[PDB]
């Protein structure tokens, strides 16, 4: 969502909606509006290392960077790995990718799983919301699979409600009977229904077939349940059956994936190997936690004496388990690139500067590369954006949502491996409004969100 | 075309001629300035400072901009000849009380957020 | 009479700006967004040019907010995007431009509030 | 109603006080710290509650044109006292 | 309408309009536009080449004897291709009237100096050059007048920052006053005072 | 790093360098330069003064609003020393008198006061302590000045183990006693030199170089227990040095040899004055003693500083001693003196 | 020696990318089934030019212009890149 940050005398005072007719349309969600006060708490302001007693103590940039460079020079290849967080910009992502490639490492991962079978990351249409947010006004049938749009993407759910109210949309849900703000048709929560819909026996399948311009939306939250490949294959089969029975209607892009992490699409566009399984199958000796506060990898999944480097802006679960802490900048304190769930890249502007000794993320990575001896070819933000255009050119068009449909190839490659589903009901992580507020690192440090959780839990 | 009118010089050559005249005048004046203002610099220091100030904008290819630069140079020379400038104004060309800002990436990263 | 200069316009050497604030600054050319607290649209008519934000710190006495760059309050107003681009180009600044965001026309109808069979019917007034 | 920090420094009504390791306390060496001892919150707390027989009352701070803009306070809520936005005076409707 | 509204004067409006038409007829080679504002002020917009003729006419013609130059200043409008707008204000004692002459220029185009027409312009033009950077062609002695010695830039320019670029202080090590980059203890606080609602419908511009 | 002590700004007057310095003896010759360099960066300076506050007025414009704080102290009182360094994270010691006075002998000024400062700073938790001694500081030296300097340096090292110690050699500057002292000798009309000054070697150092060395030693992490020798680039014989000094001042040079005993006797006569002595037996001993060479100690070049030669910054000091006739003479028309370099 | 990734940048409306487009339409899937572990990213260019990037070990990477190429040309240079030739 497009916002206006109102600041006074170098302090972020509030967040307001900024009109964008195609994304948020004059509205923002409560988390977008009221979580800004978490930027004043639990901030990482200085570099920190481990002292003789194993405690974290402040140090200078030279000392921490030299220690990290010395650890990085010793290990090369598969022993070096990196994990990206949920609030990471494309510049830092590409800088870390290049730095780890300089030591012949490819163990770059994200905290969210996306199926790597078949086309995987190669085809951009495979992991995007191809219909786009503005396209929901043109559909008449939408099927949501294993997601809760109200909390995972509140503005997307508001768009769905607008289409439902004005265009008489028909909505069906496969998953837990969560309370969307509108009335939908609950087909059930078993994943097996998908196969039935892909078969043709189900009543809903006929509706999809006879309805021109249908939409099928699969939430990313249902791709982390150890069988997301099978669910994705079944949903792609449903989309293919739609595209075949009615033929190609033109440029409609039935298939859709709805993300909930702001750094995921940029990472995938940079080829960042989604999922943390690569770390588990080949444990590393130098771990680069780039804002990774999901708790996916703890010190029990790593070998003894594993050197862990955390680079972020908040003290959270991922911080105190590290050996060196490098203070980065929050999203309000840098001009950075984030890619939408539709693939629309946008850039932030600097509201205030990072507190204390915190620096820009890509600047930290570039300085580390210089100190380690494998200096990177960019010193200016414009040069880093040129590198981004080299790696993936769609990251420098800052309002373009256009793309090409490669659904045929992805569907063809998804048919190769057909690993079975499991008989577990699709349950979204966001079951109740109390789970909506505190979801990421900035929210958990916020006091307003604590008040909101306490109010929605024990109302009175 | 472009319907542009010159200040003094019609082409590049006349502008270069005026530039060389201004350079000769400044080169001549430097020793008298050093004596009158009781500066602690040598004549060679003043002359190479004049050369550096001339070369600071040696990339100009527009005769009008060159003419305006020569006019400003004449203004400064006339200010220095008539002792309208003081010792502080003359020494402001040397930045003697300013710490040298680093130009490499690592020092700038160490110092602050300014690129 | 007419010298017919065939050079791109450039006045960076005449403006007295230090080269630090010419080669390093990044200007932003945009139509400001409407203040969402109000409905008046009179502040979204003209283009504006501004500079990137620099460091502000807390001054040790009185805790006031200090700055070190001179262009922190500089906001210029232009009638058209081409004029702002020309000004930025001739002043040597590197710019980014964002196209104007015009709100699309809507389809309002008072009778739709009382529809016989459509969901747009309101339950209160 | 002033307090004292562990370092022996008076705490102002805004609550500000220098930390133990804060160097800025050196500015008070051989000098004093300016603190106003008449804390406004306690002073307005000791004022009694006015009892009036109306659902809506008006307050202008006292003195007419020498007070604050005249405002109206609704007293229909029973478990709470109407509080003036400007003056801070409290009003209530008779009960019991 | 009576007590608080400024009263209009139609006779002076008619006289000024007639004289503006007279001047425009006499000098068609240079006069581009004529205006009479509603508080009875007459403005003539001319071409830059006509500064010396028009003024001379307005100083010497028997029907128009403007022997006094009240003011001469420039206005900076960055959005225009010709940035600076030169304004001459003339006063006629014989006819007890005032007239205004306007012309335009850019950063590099010089304008003929009018010291031959008016001696008073001698300093005024200097001031313009000091604060706007407009060069006057045949000025007998053109140099900075208001700014400091060796002061770079022209302060009365819309892109010039309010506090400038350098500030002065006495340094004891060198025993003189030195200039250093400006560093304010408290930054000037910018206020956004413009109302989002239109105030005067009469000046509304077409939305193209 | 105590957030309120995190550097901020471009390093200017209003910028914060995160340094809190207590500069003992800031009202002297080196102290003013040190305070000026500290105040340029936006550092907080605490000036302990014992003199008339009027005599500190020249230090007021050196810092921003509230960045220079003046406090009264007593050398023999430990509580004042505790009061003035209780909040500083660096303490610089520049206390020193060139002559002995009736209330403060050389032992008091160079041994007791530095030891007390170091002890109180260690007890107060001060991170860094810069101490200034002499290059010629020897325990066997014939000068009580240098013997006291050596003893006090040993005591400071014993009391503050991580103290940076700096040994300059005959600093010259606008307010120096070294350049002026030789220039001042012209009033007598004959320059008395022991052995014609042909067996004394001097290595004077510029004042700005010493101040920059102190500042860079404050900001250098690996200069805790180190000892630095601050000396100039060139070594001169005393005769040639005085010749160059008189040539720059455009004064007639009439040097004559004076026996050591006679110079000592003359020094004693000057010493009797109630006011500060023009010269003293100690000054005679120090000014006719060759500067020691210590190749095993780091210097200005190890702190990133290129020492300024005397021939570049000598006219700015000696132009005041010229008459009206030569007042406008340039800098590069003196044919600099010969240097006995290795 | 060891290839790590392939990046193909093609514009979706320019004529010079047409052959590349045809390649991805026809002979991409087969390639993906011949290299199941090789990341072959397909991205979109602005109207400038189509290009093919290839990254090797230790961050060394080289680029080839594919302007006005045919589908046979595209597959030929691609199999040259995968093989130990050119
Ligand atoms: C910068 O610091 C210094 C000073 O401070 C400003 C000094 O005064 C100082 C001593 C200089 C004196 C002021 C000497 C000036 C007066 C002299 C005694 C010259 C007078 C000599 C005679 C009286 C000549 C008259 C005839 C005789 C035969 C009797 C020195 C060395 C110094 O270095
Ligand atoms: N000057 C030189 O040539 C070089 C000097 N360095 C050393 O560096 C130090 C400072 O140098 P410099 O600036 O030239 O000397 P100054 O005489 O100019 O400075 C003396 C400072 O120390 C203070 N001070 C002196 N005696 C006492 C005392 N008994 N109690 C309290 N304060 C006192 C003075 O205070 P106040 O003025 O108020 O009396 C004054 O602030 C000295 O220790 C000196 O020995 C050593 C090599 C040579
Ligand atoms: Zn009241």
């Amino acid at each position: 969502s497009n916002i206006v940050v109102s600041t006074r005398t170098g302090e972020v005072m509030r967040i307001l909606p900024r009109m964008h007719e195609d994304i948020n349309e004059e509205w923002i969600s409560d988390k977008t509006r009221f979580a800004y006060d978490g930027l004043k708490r639990q901030r990482l302001t200085q570099p920190m290392i481990r002292n003789e007693k194993g405690l974290l103590t402040y140090t200078t940039w030279e000392d921490a960077l030299s220690r990290v460079a010395g650890m990085l020079q010793s290990f090369q290849g598969n022993d070096v790995a990196a994990i990206a967080g949920g609030l990471v910009d494309a510049e830092a992502l590409v800088a870390l990718k290049d730095l780890l490639n300089r030591v012949d490492s490819d163990s770059l991962c994200t905290e969210e799983v996306f199926p790597t079978a078949g086309a995987g990351t190669d085809l951009r249409s495979n992991y995007l919301l191809n219909t786009t947010i503005a396209g929901v006004e043109e559909a008449d049938v939408i099927l949501l699979v294993g997601t809760n749009p109200r909390f995972e993407a509140p503005l997307f759910n508001a768009r769905i409600r607008k289409s439902w109210l004005h265009n008489d949309l028909k909505v069906a849900l496969i998953g837990s009977p969560v309370d969307l703000t509108y009335r939908y048709d609950h087909l059930g929560d078993s994943p097996k229904i998908l196969q039935d819909i892909a078969s043709g026996n189900h009543p809903f399948s006929q509706i999809l077939k006879e309805a021109k311009k249908p939409m099928v939306v699969l939430g990313s939250s249902a791709l982390q349940r150890s069988d997301g490949t099978a669910i994705l294959a079944a949903v792609s089969n449903i989309a293919q059956n739609i595209r075949l029975s009615s033929g190609v209607t033109g440029d409609w892009k039935v298939m859709n994936i709805l993300h909930r992490i702001a750094s995921q699409v940029a990472a995938l566009d940079l080829g960042y190997k989604p999922g943390v399984e690569a770390i588990r199958k080949n444990p590393p000796k130098v771990l680069f936690l780039l804002g990774a506060d999901g708790g996916c990898i703890t010190r029990q999944d790593l070998p003894k004496d594993c050197f862990i480097i955390y680079q972020g802006h908040h003290g959270d679960v991922g911080a105190p388990m590290a050996d060196v802490i490098l203070p980065g900048a929050a999203y309000t304190e840098k001009s950075a690139t984030y890619v939408n769930t539709e693939g629309r890249a946008q850039q932030t502007k600097v509201a205030v500067t990072p507190p204390g000794l915190a620096r820009e993320d890509w600047k930290i990575i570039r300085a580390l590369s210089e100190i380690a001896g494998m200096t990177l070819p960019y010193d200016t933000l414009d040069q880093v954006r040129s590198r981004l255009e080299e790696v993936s050119p769609n990251l420098v068009r800052y309002d373009d949502v256009e793309g090409a449909n490669y659904f045929q190839q992805a569907n063809e490659l998804s048919k190769l491996v057909n690993q079975q589903l499991l008989a577990d009901p699709l349950v979204p992580p966001q079951l109740t409004i109390k789970d909506f507020y505190m979801t990421d690192s900035i929210s958990r440090a916020s006091q307003t969100m604590a008040k909101c959780v306490k109010a929605v839990t024990e109302g009175i | 075309g472009t319907s542009v009118k010159p200040i003094f010089s019609r082409d590049m050559n006349e502008a270069k001629r005026r530039v060389r005249e201004l350079y000769r005048a400044w080169y001549r004046e430097v020793p008298n300035t050093v004596h009158l203002f009781q500066l602690d610099i040598s004549v060679k220091q003043g002359r190479d400072k004049v050369r550096e100030m001339f070369m600071k904008n040696a990339h100009v290819t527009d005769p009008r901009v060159v003419d305006l630069l020569v006019i400003k140079g004449k203004m400064e020379l006339e200010e220095t000849i008539n002792v309208w400038k003081q010792r502080t104004h003359i020494m402001r060309f040397f930045h003697e009380t300013e710490a040298p800002r680093p130009t490499d990436f690592l020092s700038k990263f160490y110092v602050g957020h300014d690129p | 009479q007419l010298i017919a200069v065939d050079e791109k316009l450039d006045i960076t050497t005449l403006t007295g700006v230090p080269e630090e604030h010419i080669k390093t600054r990044k200007v932003r050319i945009f139509v400001p967004a409407r203040n969402n607290m109000q409905s008046g649209v009179n502040n979204t008519k003209k283009w504006k040019m501004e500079f990137d934000t620099r460091e502000r710190w807390e001054n040790p006495l009185m805790g006031w907010s200090s700055t070190a760059d001179p262009l922190s309050n500089l906001v210029l107003t232009f009638s058209t995007k081409e004029d702002a681009v020309a000004f930025a180009e001739k002043n040597g600044w590197s710019f980014d431009v964002e196209e104007r965001k015009v709100p699309k026309p809507k389809s309002k109808s008072y009778g739709a509030n009382f529809s016989w069979n459509k969901r747009t019917r309101v339950s209160t007034k | 109603g002033v307090r004292t920090s562990p370092t022996g420094e008076k705490v102002t009504h805004t609550g500000q006080a220098y930390d133990d390791g804060d160097y800025r306390r050196v500015r008070f060496s051989d000098r004093q710290k300016e603190v106003n001892e008449n804390f406004a919150i306690d002073l307005i707390a000791e004022q009694p509650v006015s009892e009036v027989g109306s659902r809506v009352i008006s307050c202008d701070g006292g003195g007419g044109a020498l007070g604050h803009p005249r405002v109206y306070i609704n007293l229909d809520k029973e478990t709470k006292t109407g509080t003036c936005g400007y003056c801070g005076l409290q009003f209530r409707q008779p009960h019991h | 309408t009576r007590p608080t509204i400024r009263p209009r004067n139609d006779v002076v409006h008619k006289q000024l309009s007639a004289f503006g038409q007279y001047v425009a007829e006499i000098l068609p080679k240079y006069v581009q536009q004529v205006q009479v504002s509603c508080f009875n002020e007459l403005e003539i917009f001319i071409h830059p080449d006509g500064v010396i003729p028009v003024l001379t006419f307005l100083r010497d013609h028997t029907n128009a004897q403007f022997k006094s130059l009240a003011d001469l200043t420039a206005v900076d409008v960055p959005t225009r291709q010709n940035r600076f707008e030169i304004v001459y204000n003339l006063l006629s004692l014989r006819f007890n009237s005032r007239i205004r002459v306007k012309t335009y220029t850019d950063e590099l185009t010089p304008i003929e100096s009018s010291v031959t027409v008016y001696k008073a312009a001698n300093w005024y033009e200097r001031e313009i050059w000091d604060m706007f950077g407009v060069f006057f062609a045949n000025h007998p002695d053109l140099r900075r007048i208001l700014t400091d010695y060796g002061f770079e830039g022209h302060p009365f320019r819309k892109d010039f920052p309010l506090s400038g670029y350098v500030e002065l202080r006495y340094d004891d090590e060198v025993k003189r006053v030195v200039a250093e980059p400006v560093e304010l203890a408290q930054e000037f606080r910018k206020f956004d005072l413009n109302s989002p609602w239109e105030a005067f419908p009469a000046y509304r511009q077409p939305p193209e | 790093l105590h957030h309120a002590l995190i550097p901020h700004g471009k390093g200017g007057r209003s910028s914060v360098s995160g340094i809190v310095a207590t500069v003992f003896g800031a009202t002297g010759f080196l102290g003013r330069y040190v305070v000026n360099h500290l105040g340029r960066m936006g550092s907080q300076v605490i000036v302990p003064y014992r003199c008339e506050p009027y005599d500190t007025m020249h230090l007021r414009p050196m810092g921003d609003l509230g960045q220079i704080i003046f406090m009264e102290w007593n050398g023999k009182d430990k509580d004042s020393i505790r009061k003035v360094v209780e909040h500083s994270n660096v303490v610089i010691n520049l206390v020193g008198r060139e002559w002995e006075t009736k209330n403060f002998d050389f032992e008091d000024v160079f041994v007791k006061i530095p030891h007390a400062i170091a002890q109180v700073s260690k007890e107060a938790g001060v991170e860094k302590l810069i101490h200034i001694s002499h290059l010629n500081a020897d325990i066997k030296s014939p000068s009580r000045y240098l013997r006291s300097k050596a003893v006090g340096e040993k005591e400071v090292r014993a009391a503050f183990p991580e103290a940076t110690i700096i040994k300059p050699s005959d600093i010259f500057g606008r307010e120096d006693r070294f350049l002026n002292y030789f220039a001042s000798m012209r009033w007598f009309g004959g320059v008395p030199l022991i052995s014609l000054g042909k067996e004394t070697v001097k290595q004077p150092v510029y004042i700005v170089d010493v101040s920059k060395g102190i500042i860079n030693a404050i900001k250098d992490p690996d200069a805790k227990g180190k000892t630095f020798a601050f000396v100039g680039p060139n070594r001169y014989l005393l005769f040639d040095l005085v010749q160059y000094i008189f040539a720059v001042a455009y004064r007639p040079f009439l040097p004559y040899p004076l026996p050591h005993f006679a110079y000592r006797w003359v020094g004693r006569l000057f010493e009797v004055s109630p006011f500060e002595p023009w010269t003293t037996r100690d000054k005679v001993e120090r000014v006719h003693m060759s500067d020691m060479t210590l190749p095993h100690l780091p210097g200005l070049e190890d702190l990133g500083i290129q020492a300024t030669p005397l021939e570049l910054k000598a006219i700015e000091v000696l132009r005041r001693h010229r008459t009206y006739r030569w007042l406008t003479s340039e800098m590069e028309d003196v044919k600099p003196a010969k240097t006995v370099n290795i | 020696l060891g290839l790590r990734e392939i990046r193909i940048h093609l514009c979706q409306r320019s004529p010079g990318s047409q052959g590349v487009r045809d390649f991805i339409e026809k002979r991409y899937v087969e390639l993906k089934k011949a290299n199941p572990d090789l990341p072959i990213l397909i991205r979109e260019c602005s109207d400038v030019q189509p290009k093919l990037w290839a990254r090797y070990a230790f961050g060394q990477e080289k680029n080839v212009s594919l302007n006005n190429f045919s589908a046979d040309q595209v597959t030929r240079t691609l199999e040259n890149v995968l093989s130990g030739k050119a």
